[PDB]
């Protein structure tokens, strides 16, 4: 008997939906944005929070699915729709409209993908400033022991913007992008007890107390 | 049966087991893992010594105690002085939990060292306050019951969740010992430097948290002495400090 | 097969081979 | 027909991809090469170049050369701060538009030491001494020369040397720092104080100026390429 | 210690960048688009290049063409898949005068034919300059009489780029938008110069409106 | 210390270092980098010699001065004559900016050599005029303020942008020296041929532009001599001329 | 491992490795 | 012509 | 150059030489 | 180069 499938690489190296957002073909505010964290989703968050420190590369897979939203015009023959995903690292220009100059992405990496093809995929190295990603932080952001308390003093991985490239047509189109993280080449340290009480907030450990286990009647109950 | 840092010497047991962290003995930072350029300060005997914190009472009702470590030795001697005067610090610890009762007493403590013991709040829309999380030379207590929502800034001290939303009965993953008064008098844990960066500031970040939680409560028949104190003695080990400056809290 | 087509190590497959 | 299975990511246009593409101008005879002076191979070669620092960001000076002039004068006091700015090479205004700061604003992470060259442009007859101090974070910016004295500092005598280099070291909890302002990657404060008052002879000006220059050291690197916030567009320029 | 790999000029410039994008519609005979190739219309890439006085590199061209249904007064429009043609006219060549001109045969002129719904078309191009390096700036004139034109628009002569739909959809109008993307490959740079401070004003000259040296604070001691 | 080019000889000091352009010393054109197929003319001394331009006064208000390089020596002797009679030319320079005061004066000049100093206009719909950009015998001046918004064809001479839309505090990327009256009396910069082509016409293209910008102003107490002049002396080096024919401006 | 398929050098990848 | 590209034996073609 | 990818001979290209 | 087709007309241009 081999313990192969219980390695950390196999445990974590499976795609997981970290977040999914929507944007529409109408208006000029038809772009979406997301500050990148791994604590909005429950499953992957718990899996990774089984450890205090991790270090790994990432495989990013995007599942973008669109829908013809209601319209009052006659015959809405919509052509194939293409999307742009821009990554603005912390400090870069921020798209303020669907037709911003920031979308030029001279330097910011971005993907252009047309609907109906294989989901776009892109890998990213270990982009941390420390020698390992941190899952927990028993400290503050200000040296006065004030301000912010928790992992949201470390989480600073930049924002991710989404838009339709097409000019828009007679009929509205709402699209939903789903981000999928897959840790590759994993190294984890300092294991810790699994999460018991259900998550409440993305930016802190706050929990509502729960019991230790499911209950039976007596210590002998079988 | 005695281990001796600096001007201090703790007597302990007869060939008893000292739990050496994650199998790592604390060591000084190597030239290859370091990024700080300034030459560090290593007080040695003056800093690496057994500071004995306040004693606490183990009661038949006590739920448990915890100390944040940097913020526990913050006020004790030259360790604290260097801590205040330097921007970066790095330390291991030797933690000695001393509790003694008689053959006619009974009880059992879990003595654990939680790295990165980020604790939750009572109000799910707030983070606990500095004083609520920290109790240097003043052990902060776990609670026998759920803390109140209205409380605003405060720590969810429900012992069965260890204030971290986990099962307290699974804290054993962290380096720990058991003080079973039946057969035990103290617990010795040698913790190495646990962090994702080679050095960190010692006011902003408490890399470790000592927790003593009684799993089987103290008991004793009438006549047996009723005051059983627990005394914690922590000793910095291989302490380094970088970035000299004027100091503050 | 274990031939790598990309110049960056992050582009490589997972460390699953034994 | 070799059997093949397409993997996700096909038909994808990644800005920063490095694939081969078929040329539209086959067999195009490129004009031969010429040995042009001033080859640049890395952007740090530019980041390492001294460029004047506008320490005097005062609204009134910013639209003038007065921004680069640090005022010093013969004073009847002792331990009077000459200037003080934080160590934000890419964020704070004192340095963000320097050569170094400009290059930093195209990247997200940075790490390394910084050379602050100070040149005294007063009269040849003036003498004096200054305390150039870099105080790492954790405690507030030094309020007195005594407070500044406890950190990395250098006493610069304007008596013999006109220029003095204070080389701020890399003292950080992490290997890199965010080019954008983050308190977790705080970096320190750089202050200057009077060590010995500017002594001047008769019929010589008692108020002089100093110029500050910023450059990067041999141990300076930037990371995670991004776009600058400094350039903005709304319409295709014509 | 660490490395300066990501700060090489190759990595700095070798990232695709939109230099220009124009529109053309199926209706009419002027339903073709044209663009004289310059690198000074877009601020980001222009500044990246203008960090140096002289450059030399090959190019990776990526085209992102997206179309959209335009209003129509028909009963039911069902447009088939749309194909596009991109023609490059080097300086002096025949120039399309209408959507159906003879120039579009591109017997000699290189051109790309791309159908919607597939990977964006991509096309590499060598170092196309007459000199031994591209010139980012030019402190001179176009005429030997020291008159006429002043600036880099006395050197820019890279030809034009035209765009059209190949099918003649009639049952309904369709507007398409082609986006040009430059990616400098195999880069060589010379003579670095100060980064652009004042915002750009015109694509054909350095003309600027004076701006301050840097953002302002209260005092020299103000942290 | 004598330098001594052609029949001319300028003096410096041993400590005063000469800045050699982009690490390149001027040299003639090789047969492998050349395109002009006619045999070039190399006047040697008659052309490669120290031409001293008009002097200017450094005032307490002066903002700075600039010269277009080919069009500064365009009217100087046989350099200018060869320039008129040939279609193509190639030259390096030795530029010597001389300013001398006493110990009781103070100030600091930046002496920089900008290759391809393409300058902007005040009216954004026009390019500046040749006479506004160029003054051979007489240096053109920078200004203390923004020039008029609608002045037709004029150069945006606001000093803090150097007329190129950049930060003047970053002009240091170009080869440069400082004349700090405290410790300096002159500046010597030897510039090589900077261009994208092996040869260019010398009337249509000013390959380089000398700029003298006072960063710290002139100052002095009552009694000290008030008239502080700056004199520039440029010497062509390794000048070549191709395509001899009818001469004209 | 990296071999070039096209007859023109301009078709090659970036000069990164 | 049998150079299996997948790390798991189950991914292989039939036994023929 | 011709390598057969299929285990069955009927899958091969024609015998044109 | 590695010509994939048995007929010479199938080959790329006679460049290089």
């Amino acid at each position: 008997h081999s313990r192969s499938e219980s390695s950390i690489e196999n445990f974590l190296c499976r795609a997981a939906c970290v977040y999914y957002a929507t944007y529409t073909n109408n208006s000029e505010k038809g772009y979406a944005e997301w500050v990148i964290n791994t604590r909005q989703v429950a499953q992957l968050r718990r899996k990774l929070e089984l450890f205090t420190y991790l270090r790994f590369d990432l495989e990013l897979t995007f599942v973008i699915t669109s829908a013809q939203q209601p319209s009052t015009a006659t015959s809405v023959d919509a052509p194939v729709q293409t999307h742009q995903i821009m990554y603005v690292p912390p400090g870069g220009p921020v798209p303020t409209k669907v037709t911003d100059y920031a979308w030029q992405t001279s330097t910011n990496p971005s993907v252009f993908w047309t609907e109906g093809n294989a989901p776009p995929r892109m890998s990213i190295p270990f982009i941390s400033i420390g020698n390992a990603y941190s899952c927990f932080y028993d400290g503050w952001t200000q040296f006065s022991r004030n301000g912010v308390y928790g992992i949201n003093t470390l989480n600073n991985m930049g924002t991710l913007y989404m838009r339709h490239v097409n000019e828009a047509g007679q009929g509205p189109i709402k699209s939903t992008v789903r981000i999928y993280f897959k840790p590759k080449h994993v190294k984890a340290w300092v294991p810790r007890p699994p999460r018991l009480c259900q998550y409440e907030k993305q930016k802190n450990v706050n929990f509502t107390p729960t019991g230790v286990t499911t209950t039976r009647v007596g210590i002998t109950t079988t | 049966r005695s281990i001796t840092l600096g001007n201090s010497t703790i007597t302990t047991q007869e060939c008893a087991n000292v739990v050496v962290g994650y199998g790592v003995w604390p060591e000084y930072l190597k030239d290859n893992e370091a990024t700080a350029e300034d030459q560090p300060t290593q007080p040695d005997v003056a800093t690496c010594r057994f500071y004995t914190l306040e004693s606490v009472q183990w009661m038949k009702n006590s739920a448990g105690w915890w100390w944040k470590l940097p913020d526990a030795l913050s006020q004790m001697g030259l360790f604290g002085q260097n801590m205040q005067y330097h921007y970066l610090g790095r330390t291991g610890y030797t933690i000695h939990v001393q509790c003694n009762a008689s053959k006619f007493h009974q009880g059992c403590l879990l003595v654990v060292c939680v790295p990165e013991a980020e604790m939750g709040c009572s109000n799910l829309n707030n983070t606990p306050e500095f004083a609520e999380l920290s109790g240097g030379d003043t052990a902060r207590m776990f609670t026998d019951t759920q803390i109140g929502e209205t409380n605003s800034k405060k720590v969810q001290t429900a012992v069965w969740n260890a204030g971290m939303g986990v099962g307290v009965g699974n804290l054993t993953i962290y380096p720990h010992q058991w003080i079973n008064l039946r057969t035990n008098n103290s617990a010795t844990i040698v913790m190495p430097y646990i962090n994702s960066v080679p050095m960190d500031n010692m006011f902003r970040h408490n890399n470790l948290t000592l927790m003593i939680i009684p799993f089987v409560p103290l008991n004793y028949s009438e006549g047996s002495s009723p005051y059983v104190p627990i005394t914690v003695t922590i000793a910095p080990m291989c302490a380094e400090y970088n970035g000299l400056r004027l100091a503050s809290s | 097969t274990n031939i790598n087509y990309y110049k960056d190590a992050a582009s490589n497959s997972a460390n699953r081979q034994d | 027909g070799l059997p093949v299975m397409t993997t996700p990511g096909s038909t994808q246009f990644l800005t920063s991809d490095d694939f081969q593409s078929p040329s539209a101008m086959p067999q195009f005879d490129v004009t031969p090469e010429m040995q042009i002076p001033g080859r640049v191979n890395n952007l740090m070669e530019i980041a390492e170049v001294d460029s004047v620092v506008p320490v005097n960001n005062t609204e009134a000076n910013v639209n003038s050369l007065k921004a680069y002039q640090i005022p010093v004068q013969s004073n009847s006091d002792n331990g009077k701060q000459v200037f003080g700015f934080p160590l934000q090479p890419g964020a704070n205004g004192v340095l963000n538009r320097t050569l170094l700061g400009e290059i930093l604003n195209y990247y997200t992470h940075w790490s390394g030491s910084i050379k602050l060259t100070f040149m005294f442009c007063g009269s040849a007859m003036a003498t004096g001494k200054f305390l150039l101090a870099y105080s790492p974070p954790g405690a507030g910016v030094p309020k007195n020369r005594k407070d500044a004295m406890l950190g990395t500092h250098v006493i610069w005598d304007v008596g013999l040397q006109s220029s003095c280099v204070l080389c701020v070291p890399w003292i950080s909890q992490t290997h890199y720092r965010y080019v954008v302002e983050d308190e977790y990657t705080a970096a320190g404060y750089i202050t200057c104080w009077y060590q010995t008052n500017i002594v001047v002879p008769a019929d010589v000006q008692s108020s002089c100026d100093i110029l500050c220059f910023v450059s990067a050291c041999n141990d300076f690197s930037v990371r995670m390429l991004k776009d600058t916030p400094f350039i903005r567009q709304d319409t295709f320029y014509q």
